[PDB]
């Protein structure tokens, strides 16, 4: 809650405040939230890589599940045609 | 008839599996098919998956990356309805799977 | 393939003619999985493409499908952030998600 | 220097701290710097759009400049061959 | 065309046979401009790919060129972040840039 | 003989223009050509452009998106050398142009 900033970091906080944030507080709140969201997307990326390493047909449990899914999709495209 | 939250068994061509309806209720009354997500016994740690709780219809997980369209006529045995707490987590998982933006 | 991105439209022939599809799955999935999730632009409560969007047509967010990355044809452009904001609204209505 | 965090934001500061940052201070410092960097890349993106709207051959001043540059490049590839 | 990205390698024929090129221009430039800046992989100062990289060969950072997006061929893959860090290092040396 | 920081006049096929050398000096000695960026009088607000100052060789701007390879034999009229202050700003702009990572 008592935060300490080096010279260029403070100078950057002002740049982002001047860019359209309400105050210093609002900007830091938002920077914390954007960083958290950025790390969340980085972990979602890694989780999909792991699921695919362990199962190359993810999100299908098998290549057979995929085939079925695609044949039913095709059937639906036929019926609208 | 079918409602968002209900789990039904359905065979898509590889044996009968549990499926959770996620389509909204207006769609489900007027249209011939519904949108559902696979319930499974496999266990994966990814934010698109959600674990069921004790007052949920069954043991296992919901995978929201695996969305499917199922005909009403294809709907088999009614296994129950998920808790609203579990449905909230599923909403999150779905939004994530379909890349809804932050916040 | 250069991994496709949410909001891109590609032309795809599924056996019954080439047609435009809009990608809606998240980009992590799009980059690692063999498949994308899309809605198709056809020709009420649906979503119109806008004059600044890359093609004409209408999106039924009720009809989500999964296209293999191997089935994507020609890249036809990205849709505008404004129209995409309407697609997000329609996806969340279609799937009963909260979108306050 | 006194910073005020609602509870989901402070809970997020803790998630990212536990992820490998040294302290709360270091994380906020990094979120501020990363936010600035992110806004600098949006501005660079906006500047290229503008320059291109005004001059469709940027960074070349005319289509003739581009041609000359291409021909000289091709000459150099010929020469390596 | 789906906008190409720094780190991607494309096959390109400049009239003297198809060869692989690595994109080094920033991604904003790559989105909006008709052109990318790249170095080619051929077969001392140079940077070697890369057993986890998409092809074999060597990068001469001294020979930077500009390729039109309409001259880009097949997507050959993306270079590893480890080898990219060596390419960044060689670009900065080639151009007298301060790199920590 | 040509050094990094020096500005030379050169005609690439559309008239004689000023060009700032940015290749390192080892390359400049042992190689037949150099890499340079376009000096111009055109004015633009983009991070890849840098404005000259009072003890710089001429008036105008460096555009670091327009990198070019020039033969030593093509180089001609020596217009002077940029100030170290200015060379540092050009370093930044170049790094930005060739997507060198943060910080």
């Amino acid at each position: 809650m008592t935060v300490r900033l080096d010279q260029q970091t403070r100078q950057r906080l002002q740049d982002i405040v001047k860019g359209g944030y309400r105050s210093a507080n609002a900007a830091i709140v938002d920077a914390i939230n954007k960083r958290w969201e950025a790390l969340h997307d980085e972990q979602l990326d890694a989780a999909y890589a792991a699921a695919i390493h362990d199962n190359p047909a993810y999100p299908y449990e098998s290549e057979a599940e995929r085939s079925a899914a695609r044949a039913r999709r095709n059937a639906r495209q036929q019926r609208s045609a | 008839a079918p409602l968002r939250g209900q789990v039904y068994r359905c065979d898509l061509g590889y044996g009968a599996k549990p499926w959770l309806i996620v389509s909204n209720n207006a769609r489900n009354r007027h249209t011939a098919d519904v949108v559902a997500v696979r319930l499974t016994t496999t266990r994966r740690t990814i934010p698109t998956w959600v674990a069921m709780g004790p007052s949920d219809p069954l043991t296992g997980y919901v995978n929201a990356d695996n969305i499917e369209t199922l005909g009403k006529d294809e709907l088999g045995d009614y296994l129950g309805e998920v808790t609203p707490a579990t449905m909230n987590k599923i909403n999150t998982a779905l939004a994530t799977a379909l890349g809804l933006p932050w916040p």
